């Protein structure tokens, strides 16, 4: 089974190669320059913190995403000992 | 003829309800505590800011912050990815066992709708008693 | 009209009462039935946009007359139905989390040790004959663990 190894690299490189840019469009659009550079003192002010709950926004979300893949890697776990005790192959 | 073996199960289940009795007051507080690490985590990785003087502070800060910003972004979606490729696990796992059982018990998808007390609470706000679940309800003496 | 009966025979006045209430403010006109659009708005009301096509699922789903409506009566069916679906989900979704809290382990059972320290867990009195006994008539494919299949036997029936 040597004819498939052309398949790998096909296969492998195409969809990795597919999810990238789609990141790339996805994450460039959530993304609003700094533009605001020099145009009052003050507004940093009002600004900085603004970005700083962005951050904070994601982070947040970055958390619960995580927490969320644990508790199903743990659905999973449990899934799949139902799956072999489900199994008797009477 | 086992005339006794009756109070037998009724332990098992004596025991049963004591031990989700206890099951639900447990998961309530590993509920609370889980959140208690959430933040704390937060706490350090992103702790209640101070904006610093102005002149070069508050725009060297804001850089600092916006770039951070593309940084977690990125992190957060590479997850919000690992939880797709997830969910999309135990989906095919959520059919294996299907096709090879039925339809059984907690799938993990749950496809669930508004709940009608959810309904009736919405639509008449205040004059909403009823604590419906399932007891019937016969006339009392 | 038979699934309006135990579906009212399921339900008590309390409950008719207000599923009446709730029902007369889906139908505007006040003629006697949801129509196709009446539901609509409701919906909306409640935070959904359905699409033409889904509406009439949900409404095709116990109009029994064919009718293309929903009556107070194919109404409490409809509710009845959400009713036990609901109680379903609550039930299932509990049960799961309780046998998390009893696995610590992640190995995806109940190992009689751990069923020992739960029960013993609990402020209950109980000695290892008992909790012996319990995984004995709760592990039906005797491999001395409990699936959480087995769990959501096990424990069919406790509140
Ligand atoms: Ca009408
Ligand atoms: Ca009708
Ligand atoms: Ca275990
Ligand atoms: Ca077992």
């Amino acid at each position: 089974s040597y004819s498939s190894y052309l398949a790998k690299a096909d296969q492998k490189r195409g969809k990795k190669q597919t999810a990238r840019e789609t990141k790339k469009k996805v994450l460039a659009e959530r993304r609003k320059p700094l533009n605001i550079d020099h145009l009052n003192e003050d507004k940093l002010r009002d600004k900085a913190k603004e970005l700083w709950d962005w951050l904070y926004q994601l982070q947040t979300e970055k958390y619960d995403f995580a927490e969320q893949i644990k508790r199903k890697k743990y659905e999973i776990v449990t899934l799949r000992n139902r799956i072999d005790q489900a199994q008797k192959h009477s | 003829e086992e005339k006794k073996r009756r109070a037998a199960t009724a332990r098992r289940q004596h025991l049963k309800s004591a031990m989700l009795q206890l099951a639900v007051t447990e998961i309530e507080k590993e509920a609370a505590a889980k959140e208690v690490e959430k933040q704390n985590y937060l706490a350090e990785h992103s702790p209640p800011l101070s904006l610093p003087g102005s002149m070069q502070e508050l725009q060297e800060l804001s850089k600092k912050l916006h770039a951070k910003i593309d940084s977690v972004d990125e992190e957060r979606y590479d997850t919000e990815v690992k939880l797709q490729k997830t969910n999309k696990e135990l989906e095919d796992l959520s059919q294996k066992l299907f096709d090879l059982r039925g339809k059984f018990k907690r799938p993990p998808l749950r496809r669930v709708r508004m709940s009608a007390d959810a309904m009736l609470r919405a639509l008449l706000g205040s004059k909403h008693k009823v604590n419906m679940d399932l007891r019937a309800n016969l006339k009392q003496v | 009209t038979d699934q309006q009966a135990e579906a009212r025979a399921f339900l008590s006045e309390e409950m008719i009462a207000e599923f009446k209430a709730a029902f007369d403010m889906f139908d505007a006109d006040g003629g006697g039935d949801i129509s196709t659009k009446e539901l609509g708005t409701v919906m909306r009301m409640l935070g959904q946009n359905p699409t033409k096509e889904e509406l009439d699922a949900i409404i095709e789903e116990v109009d029994e007359d064919g009718s293309g409506t929903i009556d107070f009566e194919e109404f409490l069916v409809m509710m009845v139905r959400q009713m036990k679906e609901d109680a379903k989900g609550k039930s299932e979704e509990e049960l799961a989390n309780c046998f998390r809290i009893f696995d610590k382990n992640a190995d995806g059972f109940i190992d009689i040790e751990e069923l020992g320290e739960i029960l013993r867990a609990t402020g209950e009195h109980v000695t290892e004959e008992d909790i012996e006994d319990l995984m004995k008539d709760s592990d039906k494919n005797n491999d001395g663990r409990i699936d959480f299949d087995e769990f959501l036997k096990m424990m069919e029936g406790v509140q």
